[PDB]
Parts: C-alpha cells; structure tokens; sequence
C-alpha cells in the first residue's frame, strides 16, 4: 500500500511487478496498460 | 616478453656466508660488487638502520642496473622499490624539491591489516522498491545456504550494485559486507526458457554449505604518498593516480608521521621501509643534492641506492667539476662501490645466457667470433647481433645461426667504434656546428 | 549538460554495418570525437574485459582500503 | 540533405609519394629500382631486417639510429617501414621538438608516445536486440500480489527491423528504462544482455510525417539483424587506456560536468597507474583474450632531444613493455642541447649510443638522381623529354638533390602555360631563373648585400 | 566605416596576365617587379591547381621592396574560395601552448573542407498559440505576404513552453534538426509595451515564403574540425582561445574522417595557403617542425617572406644565411627581389597619390622621387599625407614644391637620424653614462 | 625503532649554571657551540624576542644540525620548530617570499580554548516544510524544519535553516541515525544506526551506537593548538560554513596562495582579541633554516623586512661555505653566501673540527647507540679511519661490520670485519683517486668525461 514504490519480485518461479492503485491513473501507468 | 633484464632471477648470493658465487642466476661475471650489494640487501631486509646513501660507480655497460635488478627481483613483491630516473623530478606542475620528498615517501610502505565480513550462498529472491521519477529504493534480499535461511534489508549503495550485477534468482554471489562488491561465481539452477535477455549460462556450483556472516582479515599495503594524498584533499581523491597533486603543506606531512608513529605503537600498522633506485644521478642539479643530503635524516627515509657513470664532470646548475658530477659535502655522505670492466671468459658466458634466454641456438666457432665481437664493442652491440644473427638466420631457413649470420650482421649493423669513424671520414656532407654542402 | 541524453555514442551500437556506411546525422557531421568512441562499444559487450581496464583505477583505488582507512590528517583551523 | 559532387577522385603529390615498400627479394637482398626506390642497398637490407625484427614480436625495447645527412633518405626508410608493417601494427611519427610542452614536462611527452606506439587488439562477441518498437503490450501474472493494482509478470515488445520482426518477451524490469528513457511506438532502441536496459536512439523515419512541426532526429530503420551476435576486433592503444584511467571521460556530477566542460590538460600520470595496467594487460594475454602488438617510434631529428631526455629514454627501454625506437640524425659531431660540455656524435650521448644499431645512409651516385628523377616525373605525371631530364641531373649533382625535385613543377606548369603538354629544356631553363636555389641566393646575398645600408640586407 | 586607407590597400590582385602569364608592368596597383612577380604567378597557378601539396617558397630581398606586397596581392587574386593565413612569427611563441603546436595550427587552419547542402528552414512570427488542454495544438504563423496553420503534437508545445514564446515573436524552426531559434519581437509590436526588458531585440518582419530551402555551399577549415572536437562545448573556443595542446589521436581521427569523406564524396579538399611573415624570427627548434610538416598529404603550400642577411639564428650561436638552417634551406626556392628605379619609383608614388586622393603639381612629384631615392620608399611614402595636411593648414588645393620642403623638414628620414644620433652622443643613453648638460 | 643518523642525541647536556660539559648526554666536546646553544635556548624561552639572527657557521661534518636536533629537544613538544632547507623554497606556484612567510607563521604557536556547542541527539521527526515559491526558474525551495532530537534525558524539537538542512542533507540522515549538529560551524556527523533499531540481519555494515547519555543540548570546552600560518590558510581558502564558496571550495584541488599583507594584519588584530579576553596564549618559536647559502640575494633581502616586524620568530641559519658567490648576483663574493648586509644581523656561532680522541668517544656513542659492539682495536681501527678519511664516513662502516661478524658467526666486531668492509665499501677519496687513474681515455672501458 506504498504511495509512489513500484515493487520487483524475482523468485525460482517467474518475476512480477506490482503497481499500487494510486498510481495507475497516472503517467506512470501508460507502460502498465492503465494511463490517464 | 623478453626485455634487456629478464634472464636475471635475482642477486644469486648465499644465504648463510653471502659469498659472490661465480655463476648463479643470471649475474655472472663479477664478484665484490656482488657482495657489497648482498651486504646493503641484508641490512635493507633487517630494516633498522634508516637514511644511507649506496653509489654505484663504474664504467658503462658494466652491469649496473643488472645488480639494481637483482636486488629488485630478490626482494619481491613486499618491500617498495621505486626505479626513479632522475629526469622525472623536473616537473612543471609542482616544484623540483617536492616531487624529491614524493620520491622519498613513495618508498616507505604501511601495511595494514583490516577485518572485512564475507558472505556466501544462494540467492533466492530480490524485492527492490524503486520511486518513479528520482527517490530513494528498498530492498530486501533472501538468501539461503544449506544451513540458514536469512532475510536481509539493503540499502541504495547494494542496489545500484544489484543492478550493476544483474543478480537474478538462483545465484552463487558473496558479498563483502565491509567493501560492498558483489562476486557472481555461477549458478545452481539452469537457464529459464521464459524469458530473452537473460544472459549466458555460468558455471554450475552447488549449494554452498557453513555459514553466511564469515570473517576475514584482509592485508592491505600503502605507500605514504597514498596516505598523503587521501588526507590532504576533501573530495579531490584519485589523484595520486593521474599526478594531478599540485603542493602538500608541511603540516599534514607532520601530522601524518606522527599518526603513522601512532599506528605502530598501537599494533595497527607497521612500517616497512623500502628502496628508492635512483638512475644516473648525474643529471640531478645542486639543488636538488642540497635537500637530498638533508632528507637522510629522519626515521622514515629509504636506503638510497644509485647509479653513476661519469669521471671528472661538472656539476649541472653549477660552475665546477667533481668526481661523478656529485658535490663534496653530499659524496662525505655516501658510500662507492666500484665496478669493473669484464674479461672475454666472462663475456663469452654472459652471452651464453643472453642467448639461451632468447632461444638462439649457436655454434662454437660464431660464439667465439661473438666473443670476439664484444671484445671490441661492448655487450650492447654483441645481444644486438645475436638477436639479428637469430632473424637473418630465419630468413635464409637455416636451424643454428652460424659464421656467415654474424658477419652479415656485423656488415649491416655499425657498431659506435666504426660510427664514429663514419663521422669522421665524411665531415663535409653532416651538419656540424657549421653549414654544410650538398655534393 | 546533466539533463541532455547522448545519442551519438548508441549509433556505433545499432548502426554498425558495412552496408549502413558509418552513418551519421548531418546534424551532428563534425562531432567525429562523439561518434566513434571505443567507451561506447565497450560497455555492451559480453565480458567485460575492456570496461575492466578503462576504469581500473577506481577498482585499485578501492581495493587497497583507501576508503576504509581512517583519516588520519584534518586542517587545523577553518 | 548534403549535396554529394562528381567529380574526380585523386590524390595529393607529397614529397614521399613515390615510396610504395622496400622492395625486397624473398632472401633479403635489396634490388635497385623497386617499389620506388633507387639503390641504397645495405640500409633497405638492414631495414628489412628491423620490419621482421618488428613483425616477429622479438623486439622488447630495442633502438635503431638512422645517419647519413641531410636530404639522403632516413625519413624515405621511415615510410617504407610504415608502409611495410602495415596499417594493423601502430606507428608514431613524432619529432624531437615535439616533446617540449607548456603543461607537464618534457620526459612525460616522451612515455605518453610510447603509449601511443603500443596497440592492443580485443577480440569479443557483441549480442543486442535491435530496431523499431512496434508493440509494448503487458500481460497479466498468474498469481497477482494482495494489496496491489496491476501484477505484470512478462512484457512484450515487438522489434521491427529492416529485415525481418520478431515478438520478444522480456523480464518486467525494463519498464524503469521505458519511463526513464521515453520510449514509445516507433522508436528504435536497443537491448542488451548483460543488463538489459534499452536506450532509445531516435524517431524512425517513417513517422517523419504524422506531425508536421515536432521535429527531432529521424534516424532509419536499423538496415540489418535483429537479433546481432557479432564479434568485434577492437584496437585501442596503451596511451587510450592510460588517458580513461587517469581523466574519466563520462560522469554524473557537478565537477566532471566541468571537467569535460573545461579544456583538457594534459597531466603528468604516476608509475603506478602504469604498473598496473602492465600488469593486467599482461595479465589478460596469459588468459589468451587480448593481443600485444608493438610498434614504431620513429622520433624523427633525434639531436633535437637534450641530455635530459635520453637519461629517460634509458629507463623507458629497459621497461619489459616497449615499442622500438627508430631515432634519425643527420648531424656530426655536434654539441648536446643540454649539457653544453660534451662534443659527441650525432647529438647522441655516449652512453645512449651503445643501445643504438646505427643503420648508415650514403650519398647518391650521379647515375642514380636521373633515376630518382624519372620516378618522381611519372608520379607526379609530368612527362618529359630525355635531354631535359639530362639537365635537371645536372642540377641534381651540382647544387642538391631535394632541389632537382623541385624543378618539376614550375616547369610543367610553364610548359602547359606555354601551349604544350612535355617539358623540355627550354621550359625548365626559364624555371631555373625563377626559383634560386640556396647557393645563388647566398651569393647575391653577399656579392651585391655587401654591408647594411639604404639598398642592403639586415646583418 | 572600419576601412582606412592603410599601406597595402592600392593591390588589388597580382596584375598579371592569366593566359601567358606575362607581368604587364602598370596593372592592379602593383609596378614594375616583372621577375619575382611571374615567379608568383607561376606559384599562384601551382596554388588553385591543387594538386602538388607541400612545397615553400621564400622570398628574400632587401627592405622596402615589396615582399608584403606580393603576398598580398596573392592574397587577392585568390578569390575567397582558397583559404589563406597572414601569421607573423612572433604569434608562435606563446604561453598557453607550445611551439609546435601553435605552428601545427598554423597549418591546420590552411586547408578547406568544402560541402554543399540544402537548409530546410522555416522563419516565421506568431499570431496565435492554441494548445488544446484535451496531447495536440495549433501555431499560426505568419509572414509579409503569406500565413499558415501548423499541426503540434505532444513535445514542441513543450520547447515552447522552455522558450515562453508569447505572441509576436519572431521564430525560427530547423525541421531538420528540430528546435525552437527565438529571434527576437517584431516592430509591430514595439507599441504594445512601455517599457521593455533587456534580452528583446526588434526585427522586421519575414519575407516571402515561410518553407525557404536553399543550396548553400559551406567551407570550413580542419582546424575547426579540430578544435570542436576537443571538449564538448568546445566551439566557443576558436572564438575564445580556451584552447591548448589538442592530442594527437584526435588529429588523427579527424585526418581519417575527412579522407572517408573526400571517398565518399560528401567532402571536397581545397588547399590553401600558409604565409609565414618574417621566417627570421622562428628558432631552431621550430624549423625542425617545419622540416616534417612538408612532408604529409595534408599540408599547404607555404609562402615564407625574409628580409635578414647572413645572421645570426636564433636559438643558436652560428650564422647563416637568411637567417635561416641550411638544412631548411636546401628544401625552399627563392625568389629574390631588387631595388626600384626611380622609373618605377615616381609610378608608385604616383598610385599612392591617387590612392588618397592627393593632387600633385609635376615639380613636387619630381621632388618627392628625389626624396624617395635618397632615403627609401616608405619614407617618401610618408610625406604625401604630411604635404597634403599642411596644404590644408594654408588653404591650397594643390600640393607644392614649398609643402614637400615643409614636410621634409620637419620630419627627419632614417638616413639622417642617425647623423643625428652619432652627432650628440653625450646626452642620449649610449650603454653606461649620460650628461644631461 | 630506527636509528637514523641522529639518535644519540638528547640535548646540548649542560649544567646549572649553564657551562658546557663534555661527553654528556649525547655530544662529546664541542663547548664553546653549545653554550652559545643553550644561551639561544633560554632567548627563546623568555619571550623578548622578535627576530634575532643565529648563524652556525663551520665546515661539513662538524655537527651543525647536531645542534638544532639538541635545540629542537630541549625546547619542549609544546613549542613551534620549523626546520627547512634552503632547496624547499623554490617553488611552482607562489614566489617564494610567500613560502618564506608561511614558515615563519608556521614558527609561531597559539593554544586557544574554545565552547563547541553540540546538539546531540538521536533523530526522531524529520519533516521539511517549503516556504512560498514563485516562477523564478528553480522552482520549490525548501525552507524550515522540524527535527526532532531524542537523547537519554529530555528530548527536544528543533526548528533549523535551509543550509543546516543542506549539510544534514548532504550527510544522508534518515529517521534513526543519531547525529550531533554543531552549531559553530553548521556541520552535522552521522554517526550510526541507534540501537532502538538493532537487527543482526543487516547488511548496510552500519556502526550501531547507543543513545547519547546526558542532555541534548551539551557544551564542552576544549584546548587547541593552533599555529598562526594555520588561521592565514582558513581564512583564505575557507572549508567552513554551509554556503557556497564554502562548499564548492573543498570540491576543487587545494593550491597554494599568496596570502598578502592585509590578512596577515587582520589575523594578528584577531588574534590579540584573543589574547585581551583572557583565552588564548601565544608561544613564538623556531625557524632552522638549514643550507642558508641556497638562498638567492632574493631571499636575503625580504628577510629584512620580515625580521623588522612585531611579531617574528626567531631565525636559525646554518651555511657550510667559505668565501663563496651569492647565488642571486654572481658579481660579489662574500662569507658563507650570506650577504654583507645581511650579515650584519647575524650572531654568528662558530663550530671547530675535531679530535683524534673525540672521534673516538663518538665511534662508541654510536656503537652502543646502534647496537654493535666491538673490541677496542676495532675501535682504534675505526678512529684511524676517522681521522685519516673523514668523521661521517667512519661512522658508517659499522653497518656492514655488524652484517658480515653475523656472517662468520661472531657477536663483536673484530679487526677482520672492518679490514674487509674497508675493502668492499670505498670512501670518495679512493673512488676519484681509482676514477683518474683507471680513467685514462675515453673509449669503451672508459668514463664519459
Ligand atoms: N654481470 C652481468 N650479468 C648478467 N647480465 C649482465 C651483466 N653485466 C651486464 N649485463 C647485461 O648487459 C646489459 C647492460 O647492463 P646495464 O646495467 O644496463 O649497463 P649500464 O650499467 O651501463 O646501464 C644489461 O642488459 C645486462 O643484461
Ligand atoms: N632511394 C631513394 N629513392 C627515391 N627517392 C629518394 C631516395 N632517397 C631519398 N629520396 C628523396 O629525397 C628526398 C629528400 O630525402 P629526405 O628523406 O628528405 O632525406 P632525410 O631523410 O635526410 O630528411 C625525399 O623527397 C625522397 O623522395
Ligand atoms: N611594385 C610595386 N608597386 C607599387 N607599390 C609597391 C610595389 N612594391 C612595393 N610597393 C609598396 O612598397 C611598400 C613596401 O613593400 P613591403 O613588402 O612592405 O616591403 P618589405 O618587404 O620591406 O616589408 C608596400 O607598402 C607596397 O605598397
Ligand atoms: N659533537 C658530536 N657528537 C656526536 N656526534 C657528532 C657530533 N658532531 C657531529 N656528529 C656527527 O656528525 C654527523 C653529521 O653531523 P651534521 O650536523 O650532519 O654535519 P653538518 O654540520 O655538516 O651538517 C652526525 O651523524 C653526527 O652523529
């Protein structure tokens, strides 16, 4: 539930990146498929 | 590759009588100069009697720098030798007596001893937290060897070298935890076939077993120019690399001996005093012997040992003659060692070894017309003509170089006693201090 | 200059044919020294073994402890 | 954009343009006339001896004198031997009166060039994504993070290039270059493998005209692979090496922003800098990656370095990693710049002299300028009759060699002023009267220059 | 207007025919020199040939013969296509850069890089910025006789935004390049504010069509290739002289680059001309870099000018002649001057009249030829300006016999300075003692 | 635990009443020297001293530096002594008047109390709060802080400037680290991680401390010394303060000044405010310019001016010439390269040569200073050396002597061991002799002349 930290995980099965609620309206949700 | 002194492997002295051996590693072919420098090597390596002046003298190519690097190659690699020429001190950055006291202090070596804290295992997961648009990251790196299972946090500095390493999961890293370098040695998994840009498969280490938090006691030796350097500038480091150091003032040379002094009675450090080599001193001026003399006079000065090769010379910057260019209140303070011309039985070994050190194979009647050779020109025409004798005699496709190689080398190549000559017969067609005409 | 991105290093990177003819921007025709530049290439090669020579320096510098070490100097006024 | 003309492409007519080789037999013994020069055999045998001295990797800091005087052909075996070795094998031509700068001393200019005079090849592999980004599509992980938004857990992106496409899905940390670096649809980039952060080069060119004002650079399409493993032979000499490890060329900050902002001085740089990168390149060769080729310093006019110089010449040769030190004097017994004490031969102290395989050069015979004369006219192109060439010969033996070679071009030109296409004997004894040579300009410099006056010369 | 009649301002050119080459003696300012200047004219035709790269000629003589003059009038008679370089050799020794250096610029600026392109430009004034807060806008922009609307999408809004371009700018867009040139405001709108800042220049208007492309044949030398290559903001330095010994692996990645380029026929080199002004001045130790600079493809051909007999060199101890190394000498052809007539003499005197607009009546003309003769050409040179000054203190249109005699009396020649010198010696301070009466 | 060549040493050895006597404490003989010596002494500690000239004159190998050593012991730790040479001036970046300057302030010592005024504290709160910006092209500007500092008894909430935020910011100070803000300069340490946050899973090699006991808010007192060249070097280039010369003065590479008259006035008014509020204590000292007659005419004519003023050390010069040329003009000749104006100044201090016996007594200083012991004919072989040869080359054919009886097995030095190591290890006088005349003619196994 961080603001603005955009978390990597990379385990033995895969790597994943989550992307807090607060930030797919931003900008930074254009590369993630949310944008403005 | 094969340079001029690579045949040498040291001094070649004995260890319990230090008598001059006729034949031994690769010096062969003098005997008291020998010695001598036995006796300055050992009172070096007993390292307390400080500030004392050796000079070599003789005659060119007699051997000189071979006997400076027999003491060097007998040393090794702990004790400091700096192999100054004496035309390095006339910079144009700094003054001409503080690249002296650089010289000086770059050949008294500190040896300190650190504990730094390694780590070793299998990494298995990363979790970096990265801001958006400049900020700070977290991180929090889960490891595991065969025993512990550990879950440690990071900091910035040990993410921009993550990031640096492109530490995946499943790797074999160990990080200092003092340093902060990261190590990858392999991995314990295989390639995933998930993703592209992975990378190259490494090498297959298993799981490393023990313990994570290891200790280790790490040796480091610095001279006391690096000391100098590091603490005589705020954020102005790596400079005693690129030579960008302009002046140190006094008072941090006073209180870095004093702290180095300190260092050695707490156990911390301990000082190893070197040798500065100084090549054909002779080119030094008065002003410098008139600060030389002078720095031969604390605990932290190096056993200087130089070379010469002059007779009755003047003294640069001066107005007079002196035996070897040097002043007579700095030669009170010296030692001399004399050398002496050779004998063609030792030249004819001398170049046996100059030969087999350069895979040349011979025959006896072109070594003795080699010998002869040497007789009248010297060693630094002789090593010439083997090496050009081995070439021309590649040329012609033959396995040994014989009579006819060396004659044919002997006609291409002068040496000076027939250059000389050469200069002499035809005086008309150089440029003396004259003009000169054109047929 | 800290907020402007080189580019001309990258197109030794991606324009790197025979057939391309070294080409370049008439834009940026007589930044020659900006163009071919070995650093470059150097950092997107497999093993490092020319990114470990143009900066060793820093890497000797920190392998001796010359950052460890304590301070052992400090003007005395300021 | 640049308008490209077409016209003829030649070349420049230099004073050793004629120079294509030694010209050797495959045994070693020089032939006269061949590959540009005439006679002087022994000193064409001995250079060929050094060039394979040179290419068989024997050499570790030797020394080659060049005598013989002025206007007799050192510099000509320079270029022959440059031109022998190659372009592969580096080659450093200074001279004597280059070592003295204004910025650090003049026994550093000196280990700087053998810097330059030493190359290193590398050998690596080279393995990039290339081209156009056509697509940056997400996907969605399998087990999403509770507490969180999106949970991406492969990025696509497709990469056009010139040739062929290809899909590529890629771990999702390269999302922070894609925001940094503002990377969209149809910009070329390019992925490595070792990190894998792309960096956009530009807008391609087929997007040159959605807009009509927001311009940049348009750079092509990547004309080649998509998918590069290529190897790369790289050349960097010794002197590239010491300059990146002494000045950094690129860094983040306020004060190297300045650095490179500022000139560039030359500094002075400490042995161990040098220790150390000798001994890591040697090093890496025992790994069996990295080449060591050594080179040429042909430091041309030798007796311009004083006495200060050779003292560290000698221990710059004596390092294990050296170049070979082609010196070229032309002098006699002369005084050395620095000690003004001692007469010595050629310029040269006695004590560096014995390092040195001095090569002779001799006078030409006057058989021979006719020769050197008929090369260097169908060099320049310049065709002419034989009695002509008689008579330029002449000149050539009675006053100087460089001077007979330099009767050729105002007498062209004055042929093909005069309204024909060869030159002969008129043409050249109409250039003979308006370029003196040096002997008649000293006689009218003393005969009618008798003393400083109203109509007299400044002695 | 920042252009005074100064010495060398009558030579328009070298005079010479250009078929046969033959030195008509009363043409383009220069009279009566027929031999050194055929000589020149024959090393002109070697010069635009282009072809033979590296030679040097020397021109001796004695002072106050026209050794300037001839250089030049080849400075003239060149056109502005190939290059050419008036260095004096007292500019070499300098403290900033060494001798070698400073004399290898001296040959880097000699040769012409030549390229030919076509400049997409677009001038234009604002009328009215439209961003659509929605990314996209409008630019309305208009000229003296035409006026536009252009699309914007997403970046340029923002170079304008970094540029705060208002309404009534004048603005310039390199559409190949692709950046906002804010030229400053235009004079219709020097009405609208009061008082204004500092930075706003006014400008008229643009003229004609907004999209000019246009062929322009650019010529650079290598030495600004070589100096923008030094460091990264480094143009600003051929203007400065914030500059120092450049290396020499640039040097040689540039000498590589223009030979790709003169392959690849982007490129063409033009040759020019290095003049070396008072060769006596230069050392020893920069005529051993002269002795190799001659030698490489890219080398002008060197036009060197000396006045010194046989003398001492400096650097060294030994004399020679022209000041100058034998071996130097034995690379160079010599062109020897002669002193002038007094044929010649009242021609020059009389281009130098009518040069600054000075009548002469005949008698003074006669008068001021016999001056010339007996003390020298810039001397009578000197009293064309005096006799018309002190004509113009009397009021008299016409100089005369009674004005020269003026001027010859007041101002002493150099011929009788030292007559004068030798005459007192008690009071002028010899080398040790004076008097002082 | 290195004997260099001047060890033995340990003062001048003098009695009550201030009478030389012989063989004490290091020197043998030598009386009419060091009484001079130890009158010099108690000149400097007496403090009516502004510049006076003590030149050691005497020929090489008398012990001219000797002495110095034996002034430089018996002074005190706690007084300034610069010793220099007359090469060290010469330098590339100031003239060297300047270099004179700075040795005589570095030849003046200062002890100075000062109240340092600590904040320490382990760092709780740490909020920013920007103040009003508007369009000036830098944009937002932090402006006022809340730090809250948590010692052991009492904590406190503190309210900074935006610079002491720049130096806090420049130190990476989160939420945890203690620190200690000094408010003198504006400079704030980190120190490490409080133990509040201790965790043995750490790999930040972090050094963890405790909480600082006592009040937050300290103020300790502190004695320093401080020479007067050190105030002239902080007052130039100044490396204290938060602002921007401050800062981007420690960034750059340190040069060497010419700090000017104005200065050196203004640091000597400072330093005599000091002095009337009862803090400071001012303790002149030494300047041993050793080699005097290195320095040019250049020299000795701004030592005239620098010696004229109020507050000058005391000057030490040592010259081994006789009558020589002044390096500055080569036109006039005078004693010891001393000018003759200059050396008017001057109380010069003879040295006369030595004994056949004091050679002696000094053979076996140095012996059992050293630690090589030998027999007496060693000794009276060694002391024939020193009288036919010369003092200082005797003296170090003890060296070899001890290596080579550690070669044959021995303890002690007998006659054997110096008959060889005279024969490996040759003097100069032999050398040259062995130089003209082996050294016939130039040629191959000849001497480059
Ligand atoms: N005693 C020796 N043993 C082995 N090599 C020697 C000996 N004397 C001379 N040389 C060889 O001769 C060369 C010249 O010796 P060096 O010390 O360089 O002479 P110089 O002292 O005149 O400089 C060296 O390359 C060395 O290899
Ligand atoms: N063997 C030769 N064959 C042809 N041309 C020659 C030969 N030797 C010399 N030259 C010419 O003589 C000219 C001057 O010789 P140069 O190399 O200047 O002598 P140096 O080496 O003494 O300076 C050069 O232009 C070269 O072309
Ligand atoms: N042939 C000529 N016709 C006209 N004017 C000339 C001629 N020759 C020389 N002059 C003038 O004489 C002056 C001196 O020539 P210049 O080359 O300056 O002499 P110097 O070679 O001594 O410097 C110049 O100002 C030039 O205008
Ligand atoms: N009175 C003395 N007692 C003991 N040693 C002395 C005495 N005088 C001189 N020496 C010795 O002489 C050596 C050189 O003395 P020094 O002062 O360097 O001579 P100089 O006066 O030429 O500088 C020193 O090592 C010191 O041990």
């Amino acid at each position: 539930p961080d603001p603005m930290m955009i978390r990597w995980v990379n385990n033995k099965m895969g790597s994943v990146v989550a992307v807090p609620e607060e930030l797919l309206g931003t900008h930074a949700g254009v590369v993630f498929g949310a944008g403005p | 590759l094969i340079a001029a002194h690579s045949h040498i492997r040291g001094l070649g002295v004995d260890a319990d009588t230090l008598e001059p051996r006729p034949s031994s590693q690769g010096l062969v072919g003098q005997e008291k100069a020998r010695k001598a420098a036995a006796v300055v090597l050992e009172m070096i390596k007993q390292g307390k009697i400080a500030g004392r002046a050796v000079l070599i003298a003789g005659p060119p190519s007699t051997g000189k720098t071979a006997i400076a690097m027999g003491m060097a190659q007998s040393l090794g690699q702990d004790v400091p030798f700096t192999t100054l020429a004496a035309s390095e001190i006339f910079s144009l950055e700094m003054s001409k007596t503080e690249a002296l006291t650089q010289a000086f202090r770059k050949s008294i070596g500190v040896r300190i001893k650190e504990e730094s804290e390694i780590m070793e295992g299998e990494v298995v997961e990363i979790q970096i937290d990265r801001s958006v648009t400049g900020g700070a990251k977290q991180g929090k790196l889960t490891i595991k060897t065969t025993d512990m299972e550990a879950i440690y946090d990071m900091g910035s500095k040990m993410i921009d070298a993550m990031t640096k390493e492109r530490v995946m999961a499943g790797d074999i890293i160990s990080i200092d935890k003092s340093s902060g370098k990261i190590t990858k040695l392999g991995r314990s998994y295989a390639r995933s076939r998930d993703y592209d840009a992975m990378g190259v498969d490494t090498k297959f280490l298993q799981c490393p077993e023990g313990e994570l938090q290891k200790r280790k006691e790490v040796v480091h030796t610095v001279s006391l120019h690096e000391i100098d350097v590091i603490n005589s500038r705020t954020q102005g480091f790596l400079a005693l690399f690129s030579g960008d150091t302009g002046e140190i003032r006094s008072e941090i040379r006073d209180q870095i001996n004093t702290k180095v002094a300190e260092w050695k009675e707490e156990g911390k450090a301990e000082i190893v005093p070197g040798v500065l080599f100084i090549d054909e001193v002779h080119m030094l001026d008065i002003e410098c012997f008139s600060y030389i003399n002078r720095a031969l006079e604390s605990d932290l000065a190096p056993i200087v040992i130089m070379a010469s090769n002059r007779g009755v010379s003047r003294i640069r910057g001066t107005d007079y003659k002196s035996p070897h260019g040097l002043p007579l209140d700095f030669l009170d303070r010296v030692v001399i060692i004399n050398t002496h011309p050779y004998t063609p039985d030792e030249l004819r070994q001398i170049l046996s070894i100059r030969a087999q050190e350069e895979e040349v194979d011979l025959t006896p009647d072109a070594l003795a017309l080699l010998t002869k050779i040497g007789q009248e020109a010297g060693l630094r025409y002789a090593s010439n003509l083997i090496t050009t004798s081995q070439l021309i005699a590649a040329k012609r496709r033959a396995k040994q170089v014989g009579v006819e190689d060396v004659q044919r080398s002997f006609k291409l190549f002068y040496d000076p006693a027939r250059s000389v000559r050469f200069v002499q017969e035809s005086e008309k067609r150089l440029i003396g201090n004259d003009g000169v005409v054109d047929f | 200059l800290a907020s402007k991105q080189n580019r001309l290093g990258h197109m030794q990177i991606v324009y790197d044919e025979p057939e391309d003819k070294k080409w370049t921007p008439v834009h940026a025709l007589f930044q020659i020294c900006e163009r071919e530049n070995p650093k470059a290439v150097a950092e997107i090669t497999t093993e490092g073994v020319l990114r470990d020579l143009m900066n060793i320096a820093r890497v000797k510098y920190r392998e001796l402890g010359l950052c460890r070490l304590e301070k052992a100097a400090r003007p005395r006024a300021s | 954009i640049s308008e490209v003309r077409g016209n003829t492409r030649d070349h420049r007519t230099a004073a050793h343009t004629h120079i294509k080789g030694l010209g050797l037999n495959s045994s070693g013994i020089a032939e006269k006339q061949a590959a540009g020069f005439v006679g002087q055999c022994a000193a064409r045998e001995a250079c060929g001896v050094v060039v394979d001295l040179i290419k068989a990797h024997k050499m570790a800091g030797r020394g080659v004198l060049l005598a013989g005087g002025p206007g007799t052909g050192k510099t000509a075996l320079a270029l022959a031997i440059s031109q022998e070795l190659g372009t592969k094998i580096p080659f450093c031509p200074i001279t004597g009166s280059e070592i003295y700068s204004t910025e650090v001393k003049k026994t550093e200019v000196l280990m700087e060039n053998f810097r330059r005079a030493i190359g290193l090849r590398v050998r690596e592999t080279k393995d990039v994504y290339e081209g156009e980004v056509t697509e940056m599509t997400p996907e969605e992980a399998e087990n999403p993070l509770g507490g969180y938004g999106k949970t991406i857990s492969t990025l696509l992106i497709g990469l056009k290039s010139a040739r062929g496409q290809k899909k590529l899905r890629l771990d999702p940390s390269i999302y922070e270059a894609i925001q940094k670096e503002r990377v969209q649809v149809g910009d070329v980039i390019y992925i490595e493998t070792n990190t894998g952060a792309c960096k956009r080069v530009g807008r391609s060119d087929a997007y040159a005209t959605e807009f009509d004002l927001e311009a940049e650079e348009y750079v092509p399409i990547p004309k080649g692979e998509v998918h590069k493993k290529k190897e790369i032979v790289q050349d960097v000499t010794l002197h590239d090496l010491d300059v990146a490890n002494a000045r950094p060329q690129g860094g983040q900050d306020i004060i190297s922003m300045m650095g490179q902002l500022m000139k560039p001085k030359m500094t002075e740089i400490t042995d161990k800098l040098r220790m150390e990168i000798n001994k890591v390149v040697q090093k890496y060769i025992n790994q069996g990656v990295a080449e060591l080729i050594p080179g040429v310093l042909f430091i041309d006019e030798a007796h311009m370095l004083d006495i200060e110089c050779f003292t560290y010449l000698n221990k710059a040769l004596e390092s294990p990693i050296a170049p070979i030190v082609v010196l070229a004097s032309n002098r006699g017994i002369a005084t050395i710049r620095g000690a003004d004490d001692l007469k010595a031969a050629h310029g040269i102290p006695p004590d560096f002299l014995q390092r040195l395989l001095i090569i002779p050069t001799h006078p030409y015979e006057p058989d021979e300028i006719r020769r050197i004369v008929r090369i260097r006219a169908q060099t320049e192109g310049v065709q002419l009759t034989d009695a002509a060439v008689d008579r330029v010969a002449e000149h050539g033996v009675r006053i100087s060699l460089r001077y007979c070679l330099q009767l050729l071009a105002p007498a062209s030109i004055l042929a093909r002023v005069n309204g024909r296409t060869q030159v002969d004997v008129q043409d050249i004894a109409e250039a003979e009267e308006l370029f003196l040579d040096a002997r008649r300009s000293a006689n009218i410099l003393t005969s009618t220059g008798e003393s400083g006056g109203l109509h007299g010369f400044i002695s």
